[PDB]
């Protein structure tokens, strides 16, 4: 099999990690484990450090400097691979083993544990004329050379690697997303009743989506226009708190439902990124560098407020209702229903991407 | 301070061989 590694500017420093995708698995977490071979030639600090970090990256609003962003650490765990810590006692992973008996006595191990609750790999879809690292939540691996943990880092006895915390669909589809409302207006006596289904629980990233509307109109107005939608919430809970819902798909039917007859329709929308390229904001799955990546998967939660970005998808269904008679324009008579749904990819049967 | 960036330095990621056992 193989692994990876990347080299300090210097080579004095070189880490190997056996993946770069770690699988949440809500209950626990891959852990992060590695080694790092320090060359005795150009070593002189006489201690290595490694450090995992998921960080928010973002630019400011107020500055006007191109490619300029900042991390701002949500949490940060620390591991002196060198010297060996005279307390520390822990057994080694079978790939830290492996490792160890390839690079010999000089390779160090390393390994982090990730806690629950915390956010996955996103990254938030970029301008057209954005040069910096991409924003959003990301994890990286940065083993570095110093004195002690005071030490201001020199960047070329340092490696860092970007890592990603990951998801993936869980095997047993929930119940099937359905939703139903009736509404009774103030001039009629019979109700507007809308009733929404999807085909199914949980789809896949570029998979169509079947929405089945049922509409029974008893009442006097007319629905004029059927607008269905794939929107992508995302809570973003990280200094303050911010909040956005943005359709990724839509189709506006023209379809009429007369006064006291009955419609049903199924409508197919699939989100993909093509056709959302100028929504800046947009939250898609994190990034490594700067290479495309889909829209976000749904963030799978367990059983309060988690730092990071947290996405999930509905489903809106809304009629378009006539208005005029006794209240004339002034009271809306629109109609509408939401479906939750997940996206995800499904669990790799064989390599991560 | 919170630690800037400047993004486009680094040295491309690699990847080397590992036996089975
Ligand atoms: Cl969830």
């Amino acid at each position: 099999t193989r692994v990876f590694k990347k080299a300090s500017p210097n080579g004095k420093l070189t880490v190997y990690l056996g993946k770069r995708d770690f699988v949440d698995h809500i209950d626990l977490v891959d852990p992060v484990d590695g080694v790092v071979l320090v060359d005795p030639e150009y070593l002189k600090e006489r201690r290595v450090y490694v450090t995992l970090t998921c960080a928010f990256r973002y630019g400011r609003e107020d500055l006007d400097v191109l490619g300029l962003t900042f991390r701002k650490d949500l949490f940060v765990a620390n591991v002196q691979s060198f010297p060996p810590a005279p307390e520390d006692k822990k057994p080694l992973t079978r790939l830290q083993e492996r490792l160890i008996k390839k690079l010999g006595e000089h390779a160090y191990p390393f390994t982090f544990e990730i806690p629950p609750n915390l956010p996955c790999s996103v990254t938030l879809q970029p301008g057209p004329e954005d040069t910096g690292k991409a924003c959003g939540v990301d994890y990286e691996v940065k083993a570095f050379c110093a004195e002690n943990l005071e030490e201001k880092i020199h960047k070329r006895n340092s490696v860092r690697l970007v890592i990603r915390k990951v998801q993936y669909a869980p095997e047993r589809p929930g119940p099937q997303p359905t939703a139903e409302t009736t509404r009774q207006f103030l001039m009629s006596d019979k109700p507007l009743h809308l009733e929404a289904s999807l085909d199914k629980e949980i789809y896949y990233h570029g998979e169509p989506i079947s929405v089945n509307v049922h509409v029974t109109n008893n009442t006097n107005k007319t629905v004029k226009k059927i607008k269905i939608s794939v929107r992508q919430y995302a809570d973003i809970c990280l200094f303050n708190t911010a909040q956005y819902k943005c359709p990724v798909a839509m189709e506006e039917a023209d379809d009429t439902v007369a006064p006291s007859s009955t419609f049903c329709k199924v409508y197919t929308l699939t989100p993909f990124l093509a056709n959302n390229r100028e929504k800046r904001g947009l939250a898609l799955d994190g990034k490594l560098k700067h290479e495309d990546t889909n829209l976000a998967s749904s963030t799978l939660l367990r059983e309060r407020e988690i730092l990071g970005i947290i996405v999930s998808y509905k489903v809106k269904v809304k009629l378009v209702v006539s208005r005029g008679g006794l209240l004339g324009d002034l009271a809306s008579s629109d109609v509408a229903v939401e479906l939750p749904f997940t996206l995800m990819h499904p669990k790799p049967k064989e390599e991560p991407p | 301070r919170t630690p800037p960036s400047l993004g486009p330095e680094s040295c491309t990621t690699a990847s080397s061989s590992l036996a089975k056992d």
